[PDB]
């Protein structure tokens, strides 16, 4: 009832649109650092 | 004890013999391939600076 008809996007109004959530699912993938002293790397050792 | 004299003077060949050793062993390729030790480096990344998000409406 109003002027503004056959407009695309999604206004503020109601977005949940009665649902509890929207999802997505995918992969995550992360190379991000860490401290291992745990290994006390000079065991690559040549044995003879 | 006068024989170190005699085997000088005999074995003096040697000399330029050695003199070829060395002066050829030069020409002979060589590479000493020092290593990365045990521990690995690695630089922090490709980082680039720029100005960050901006609220535009």
């Amino acid at each position: 009832r109003t002027r503004t008809v056959n407009l695309y996007g999604l206004p503020a109004a109601n977005p949940n649109n009665g649902n509890e959530y929207y999802e997505i699912s995918g992969r995550f993938s992360l190379i991000s650092l860490v401290p291992t002293n745990d290994d006390y790397q000079t065991p690559i050792m040549n044995s003879v | 004890a006068s024989l170190i004299y005699r085997q000088l003077l005999t074995n003096s060949y040697s000399v330029d013999l050695y003199d070829e050793i060395e002066q050829i062993g030069s020409g002979k390729t060589q590479n000493v391939t020092i290593n990365p030790g045990p521990f690995a480096q690695t630089r922090y990344a490709p980082v680039n600076w720029d100005h960050g998000e901006i609220n535009d409406s």
